[PDB]
């Protein structure tokens, strides 16, 4: 089964260039009688290994010419004209014997002939100028002067891809508004019409007078062009310019020919020192921030000389006027002489070893000049010493960035020293990080493990072992070492705790077996079709020398990825079991490939059976593209259709959605820049295309440069409300920012161009944020929307070193007292402002968590105590509470520790863990917590889970026989798509799509409850009480910004008596809630938030108006979070617990107790750092959870999500992993 | 990125500074049906405006005598009578 | 004052001391290899007498850049020190190094590129080993050492009357 | 099951199998050894 292909040139020109060409992909051969492989393959696995796309013949033709101007003067020779890509595809049977070559294809009958299939695939042109016309020219000068190049875009036939949904004259139309032409082929055939094609790449040139330089540019004719502004000499731009007026420049170091002094289009200067041999050395920035001048000084007030030794170089003091100087020391590895060597030969014998070119005139040791006198027995004793006292370190460069600037009082240097080889590959690299204990450095660079405390330490990270190929062989673990200086490496090699990998590679420079610190290895078999890929429970068997999941589960269970003979996979082959003795299950992911190379489709194997069975069954996904490989159609199953048009910028111009949405958007034009200035949409239902934004751009005035806004946007009008940028920093980031939302009752359509009108759009509450920073853009201070201040500190390494919050009208309090990060840079140690201590514990070998712990140290009270074990892929298969249980437990002290159990392909199989005896059935509808008082007890719980071939939970299986509990939860899942609710919504698969709309959101949250999306597939309204004509509906709804963010939510009821609406404003560190009751406010609540939910998040609860009687006020929430970021434990500003969560994996609560029920009500962040909502559905970005269910609320768009399931959630496991927004970012 | 091209001059960006130390390679070169040893040593000369002349000092086994020692060479183009026969 | 950049190639006519960096413009003679050569093949004789001690590059920073007065000449940029293990038998390249010069004199260096070749010392290595495979081979009767049928080491042949006999 | 004899002519229809399945037979030339068969009968019986 050997992969072939081969190059053909069939035809070339007098001057040798290939005129015409064939590109041969030869098929697969056919099952062979004997297979000729490994046999530790697993079974079933040749066979599928087969497929139809690999039995193809792939013949590539491209035809092209060029220009020769020769004469007896001129000689240029190769110019390209054009060239048309046809492919043609042949089955097995149609390779000649003994294959294809050149004399059977020039054949008259041959499979490249002409009246043979040859499908389009594209064609280019070259159009020449002389600077003088804009009209091609037929022939190129002498100077070869490019005008454009012309590309062709599409085929009549790709226009199909817009599957109608366009009128046949609006595309023609919104074609050529897009800037496509339509012309003829450059290698026409009998038979063919005209194509259309983009035009870009535009140079205006210059003159012979000059030297024929470029002076104009743009990408296409559709946006402006960019001025050249050439030096005296025509060597160096100087000054750049555009359609905007935003300009650039710099000034240059004439002895290199680099700019060293630049001009932004902001007034605000970089510049750069460089030495002799043009290395940079130092760095400043200067200029405006808010009308005034800031940043580092310019060099004629702020004198600096930089250093030249390395060590003199660390031991610096703070008012260093400079960002990111440079020392380098290159030199290192050569041996020198030092003076007490030299002063002892500098009598007789240094001048037969300065002859000998030993003793450089530099003073240096010359290495083989050394090395020649140790052979032939003429070195000099005295200088073994310089060799072995002074031990070498590679070639090294120093960092030394400030965090601040000049004027500043507090000035860290961030040290940072890299190593390389003579390769100019690094070794390693380390920085400077605060005391605390580190590995010791020996005076002969040997490796002591041993850590002892101590002033000057420094993480080495990323330390390399290298085989003379770049091709890394060792990655050891970071650690901290007691000095800078390089490790040397044959001593870390014996340390054995100095903890590394090993990478073994083929001849090929592939990684075949990857070994890591605990000696489980990752696999790969590579064949000239599939490659097969084994991780650390699959060869888990063979490291053996029971405290995890029986290794015979993954036994012969890799992932293998099958190719077609274009190299592109077209299956992907799972093999799973859900017990370890049992018979391991193929299941294949298939996909099929276009003309042009591009995925054309894809199908789940649970939906390919059934389209077996029957052939009304679309892929999951289908996909059209343009010529150049643009999609311009998806079709999702679990998402719907969509249609898209980018014109000749790759800008989208034209996009209509699955729910048949038309949106296209308003840019600039060629007199401009060609940014973006306004969306607008129209549903099937209206008429008129509605401005849902509308962006106001900065120009080039001194307003804008004061506050470093030239050419930003400066207005944004969305769908919620309005952004403003009032300010930025020198830094490039913002300094200032305000906003307003939009009334509830207007929408958004920011029609005409006055501003007077957009204003009363919205409601008159502005929100203003501002910040500062430091030089090097790190957040110092932030005054959130009401006046509330977060100041933060950072430690010599640039880490988070401590964090206070100055509320409005009060004290500053400490949130944050210290902080320790491991070498890894993982948050270590954390000590509260509520004296609670968080202590983690990392796996050295894997530098993962192994464990947790929350202390109070005035009564070592251990409230928390985490351990995390992990099978050898890292899974975790326990999770282990060994801390006492709290004052919520009635006579219960000891928590079991939960177990998991995982498939093959590790979905969950099942889960325990504690659950309130009375949590009851688990759905949408959140239990009150228990108080202390209550004194309730905790049980044991059980969950199976289900899963089909398609990766969908079917069945959850609760039992928890302490109180008999036994709630089947039964999923009904598509049986077209991957669509799936639960049985009390419909029973049948054949109705489940019915309760999505075309574009997967589901309509129907529970039974009773139905589902708004709007335009932009965001949730805008759940109906939560559907009631008569007469009393409304409880509802909630939403408003979103440009980005998707919610911005605002409002929870409504419409009880006669009790229609209570909770408006939550949702504000940058600021949840801003006000509750009203039917007729007045009852409750107006800032919620101020320190630090990222999910990152032991700390809230401040500060009431203006309904502080509630049983709470003081400025109250402190600190969270304790676990692995992935749910929130656990809760503690007040005394380290004292508020109160106690547990979680089902897919986030129902298990377990809920707290000291009170006012205090209970203010809990938000529940679950992987996310807010549970009213409707027990959580938010996440630019989804919702349903964790009553195990699956999303609506599809991922489709590309978003690299498996094909659109409704998976987080790939079957809730343990480990996480989603931040809802959307995984891709691998790619 | 389609419908662009590489000839554009887009900014006036400074370098960074840092990093590996690179200094001056070796360009030992893997020769093959000739079977002799060589490498080519680069010269520090600056593009200039973009048309400078190249330079590197060649070392080949067996070349011979020269103004940069035995055995390298200052690679300059000529015409010559072939003194061959 | 036609050109922006100039790459000087020295022969000795000035300084390579790391101290200070040379001049565009210098005098002085240029210095003489050992390892002196001639060569005949078109004819004349053509000789070698001197050798590249070092290469710098200059620039006409006066025509490059604004505010430059007194047209100095040409400054360098950077330079390579080719120092050359130096005999009548042989002069060869054994060190290069790049370096820079800084405005105020000081030096900027790289770690050297150090050669080596191999070296010819039969006053240690004269080893005189005995040959029992050249059995009878006589200088006064009829053998010669020769390479037949293109082979690279020549054989033993004897021409016998009659016949050739040979041995490869 | 693809083509029916009485639409398609049998020899023209398996042509294209038997030239996959032999050693690169062109259609003309699998055509030429269908019927070869067909009119040698190269089997047991009547096998055509």
């Amino acid at each position: 089964d050997p992969q072939c292909s081969q190059n053909i040139t069939l035809s070339s020109d007098r001057f040798g260039q290939p005129l015409k060409q064939l590109s041969v992909q030869y098929p697969r051969r056919q099952q062979p009688a004997i297979n000729l492989y490994p046999d530790t393959l697993p079974d079933k696995l040749l066979a599928n290994s087969y497929d139809d796309q690999q039995r193809q013949l792939r013949l590539t033709y491209q035809q092209s010419s060029w220009h020769h101007l020769t004469n007896n003067t001129v000689r240029v020779l190769g110019l390209p004209d054009s060239t048309r890509s046809d492919i043609f595809t042949y089955g097995a049977e149609n390779v000649p014997a003994g294959g294809l070559n050149l004399e059977l294809l020039s054949d008259k009958n041959s499979l490249i002939a002409d009246d043979k299939p040859r499908e389009y695939l594209g064609q280019q042109k070259t159009a020449y100028t002389d600077g003088q016309n804009t009209t091609p020219l037929q022939t190129p000068t002498r100077q070869a002067l490019i005008a454009f190049t012309e590309t062709t875009v599409f085929n009549q036939s790709t226009l199909s891809a817009f599957n109608g949904s366009i009128p046949s004259d609006k595309l023609s139309t919104t074609l050529e508004q897009a800037g496509y032409q339509q012309t003829n082929y450059l290698f026409p055939r009998t038979g063919e019409d005209k194509v259309w094609v983009a035009h870009h790449g535009y140079t205006d040139y210059g003159t012979a007078a000059q030297f024929w330089r470029p002076q104009k540019q743009s990408n296409t004719q559709l946006t402006g062009k960019i001025t050249l502004i050439w030096d005296a000499n025509y060597c160096v731009v100087v000054q750049t310019r555009d359609a905007a007026g935003l300009t650039t420049s710099a000034k240059y170091d004439w002895r290199f020919l680099t700019p060293v002094q630049l001009t932004d289009i902001n007034d605000n200067q970089h510049l750069i020192t460089l030495d002799a041999l043009g290395r940079p050395i130092t760095l400043r920035f200067w200029g405006t921030e808010n009308g005034k001048m800031t940043g580092y000084s310019s060099p004629e007030k702020a004198s600096f000389s930089p250093p030249s030794d390395v060590n003199a170089a660390i031991e610096l003091k703070k008012p260093l006027p400079v960002a990111q100087c440079q020392v380098y020391a290159p030199e290192s590895w050569m041996p020198v002489l030092s003076q007490k060597t030299f002063n002892r030969l500098a009598e007789q014998d240094w001048q037969k070893l300065y002859n000998a070119r030993i003793i450089t005139e530099d003073g240096r040791i010359c290495t083989l000049a050394y090395r020649r006198w140790v052979q032939s027995q003429k070195a000099i004793p005295q200088l073994i010493s310089l060799l072995n006292n002074g031990p070498r370190l590679p070639p090294h460069s120093l960092t030394l960035t400030t965090d601040r600037y000049d004027h500043d009082p507090e000035q860290q240097i961030r040290q940072q020293v890299v190593f390389s080889d003579g390769f100019g590959r690094l070794l390693q690299a380390a920085a400077r990080h605060e005391a605390g204990m580190a590995r010791q450095r020996n005076e002969d660079g040997s490796l002591i493990i041993n850590v002892q405390h101590t002033e000057n330490r420094w993480a080495v990270t990323g330390r390399t072992e290298y085989d003379n190929k770049g091709q890394p062989i060792r990655t050891y673990q970071p650690y901290f070492l007691n000095d800078w200086r390089y490790v040397s490496n044959d001593s870390a090699r014996q340390e054995k705790e100095a903890y590394a990998d090993t990478h073994v590679y083929d001849p090929i420079g592939r990684e075949i077996k990857v070994i890591t610190a605990k000696g489980w290895f990752r696999r790969t078999l590579f064949t000239p079709w599939f490659t097969v890929n084994e991780d650390e429970n699959d060869t888990a068997a063979e490291v053996k020398k029971m405290k995890n999941i029986d290794p015979k589960l993954y036994q012969k269970t890799p992932t293998v990825s099958v190719y077609d003979n274009r190299g592109l996979i077209i299956r992907n082959i799972d093999f799973h079991r859900t017990t370890a003795n049992g018979d391991p299950d193929t299941r294949i992911t298939r996909h099929q490939y276009d003309i042009h190379g591009h995925l054309n489709q894809s199908i789940d194997p649970r939906l390919y059976e059934a389209k077996q069975t029957n052939n009304t069954i679309k892929p999951n996904f289908l996909w059209q593209y343009d010529l150049t490989g643009n999609p311009l159609c998806t079709e999702s199953i679990d998402a719907g259709r969509t249609v898209t048009l980018n014109d000749i910028e790759g800008r989208p111009l034209l996009t209509v959605t699955a729910t048949g949405v038309i949106q296209t958007r308003q840019y600039e034009t060629s007199s401009l820049p060609g940014r973006l200035l306004s969306v607008a949409e129209q549903t099937p239902e209206e008429k008129t295309s509605r401005i849902t934004e509308r962006l106001i751009w900065a120009g080039n005035t001194e307003a804008e440069k004061d506050h470093n806004l030239a050419g930003q946007c400066v207005r944004h009008y969305d769908t919620a409300g309005v952004t403003r940028l009032e300010s930025l920093s020198l830094t490039g980031t913002v300094l200032s920012q305000s906003s307003q939302l939009l009334i509830d009752t207007q929408e958004a359509n920011w029609t005409g161009d006055n501003e007077t009108v957009w204003q009363n759009m919205l409601a008159d509450d502005i929100y203003t944020t501002l910040s500062t920073f430091d030089a090097t853009g790190a957040l110092l201070t932030q005054t959130d929307a009401k006046g509330n201040i977060q100041r933060l500190a950072y430690d010599v390494a640039g880490q988070l070193n401590g964090s206070w919050l100055t509320l409005k009208g009060q004290t500053e309090q400490v949130i944050i007292k210290s902080l320790t990060y491991s070498a890894a840079g993982q948050k270590l140690r954390e000590e509260h402002g509520n004296d609670v201590i968080t202590e983690y514990s990392y796996e050295p070998e894997t530098q993962r968590l192994i464990g947790i712990k929350t202390r109070r140290p005035s009564d070592t009270k251990v409230l928390q105590d985490l351990r995390y074990e992990y099978d050898p892929v890292g899974n975790v298969i326990s999770i282990r509470n060994d801390a006492e249980a709290t004052r919520f437990w009635h006579n219960q002290k000891v928590m079991p520790e939960n177990t998991y159990t995982y498939d093959s392909l590790y979905q969950l199989i099942s889960a325990t863990g504690r659950e309130m005896a009375n949590i009851g059935q688990q759905s949408h509808q959140f239990p009150s917590p228990a108080l202390p008082s209550d004194n309730n007890t905790y049980t044991n719980y059980t969950r199976t889970y289900t899963y089909d071939r398609g990766g969908n939970l079917t069945k959850i299986q609760h039992s928890s026989p302490a109180t008999q509990n036994n709630y089947t939860t039964n999923i009904t899942v598509s049986n077209r798509s991957n669509r799936a609710v639960l049985s009390t919504l419909t029973e049948d698969p054949a109705q489940v799509d019915a309760l999505f709309d075309a574009g997967g959101h589901q309509n129907t949250l529970i039974s009773g409850q139905n589902l708004n999306w709007n335009t932009r597939g965001e949730l805008q309204q759940v109906t939560l009480v559907k009631r008569d004509k007469g009393a409304n509906d409880d509802r909630e709804w939403y408003r979103y910004s440009g980005d998707g963010r919610r911005m605002l939510k409002i929870n409504e009821q419409q009880a006669s008596n009790n229609a209570q609406t909770q408006r939550v404003t949702y504000l940058p560190n600021l949840e801003l809630r006000l509750t009203q009751n039917s007729t007045a406010t009852t409750e107006d609540l800032q919620v101020i938030t320190v630090g990222e939910a999910g990152r032991a998040q700390v809230r401040v609860l500060h009431w203006e108006s309904g502080k509630p009687e049983d709470i003081d006020n400025n109250q402190l929430r600190y969270s304790y979070d676990n692995l992935i970021g749910s929130s656990q434990l809760e503690l007040d500003s005394e380290g004292q617990i508020i109160s106690e969560e547990e979680y089902y994996p897919y986030g129902g609560t298990a377990l809920w107790a707290a000291r009170n029920q006012t205090e209970a009500s203010y809990k938000t962040i529940r679950y992987s750092g996310k807010e549970r909502d009213a409707t027990g559905l959580y938010y996440y970005g630019y989804r919702y959870y349903q964790p009553w269910i195990g699956r999303w609320l609506s599809s991922a768009p489709a590309g978003t999500i690299d498996g094909l399931n659109l409704y998976r959630m987080v790939r079957n496991n809730p343990v480990t992993l996480l989603d931040p927004d809802g959307l995984m970012p891709t691998i790619a | 990125m389609q419908n662009s091209q590489d000839f554009s001059i887009t900014e006036l960006s400074l370098p960074k500074g840092g990093g590996a130390i690179t200094g001056m390679g070796e360009a030992l070169t893997p020769t093959g049906p000739d079977g002799m040893a060589a490498l080519s040593l680069p010269l520090p000369i600056s593009a200039g405006r973009g048309y400078a002349p190249a330079f590197t000092l060649n070392y080949n086994s067996g070349a011979g005598n020269s103004p940069f020692g035995l055995g390298w060479d200052c690679n300059v183009m000529t015409i010559r009578r072939r003194t061959h026969f | 004052a036609d050109w922006l950049f100039y790459l000087v190639f020295d022969y000795g006519e000035r300084s390579n001391n790391l101290k200070t960096p040379p001049a565009f413009s210098t005098t002085g003679s240029w210095l003489c290899r050992q390892d002196r050569f001639s060569r005949y093949e078109y004819g004349f004789e053509i000789r070698t007498r001197r050798l590249c001690r070092q290469v710098l590059m200059y620039h006409h920073l006066q025509a490059l850049d604004s505010k430059i007065t007194e047209h100095n000449g040409p400054t360098l940029v950077s330079r390579l020190i080719l120092n050359y293990d130096e005999s009548a038998i042989a002069s060869t390249l054994v060190f290069v190094r790049r370096v820079g010069h800084e405005q105020d004199g000081n030096v900027v260096t790289l770690p050297p590129l150090e050669l080596a070749y191999q070296d010819f010392s039969p006053r240690h290595h004269a080893h005189w080993q005995p040959m029992d495979v050249l059995a009878n081979f006589n200088a006064i009767q009829r053998w010669q050492l020769v390479d037949l049928k293109g082979e690279g080491l020549p054989g033993l042949l004897y021409q016998d009357k009659g016949a050739w006999w040979y041995r490869s | 099951q693809g083509f029916d004899k009485d639409k398609a002519d049998l020899l023209h229809v398996m042509a294209p199998y038997i030239a996959a399945t032999l050693q690169l037979s062109s259609e003309n030339v699998a055509h030429s050894v269908l019927l070869w068969a067909d009119k040698l009968q190269p089997g047991d019986g009547a096998m055509t």
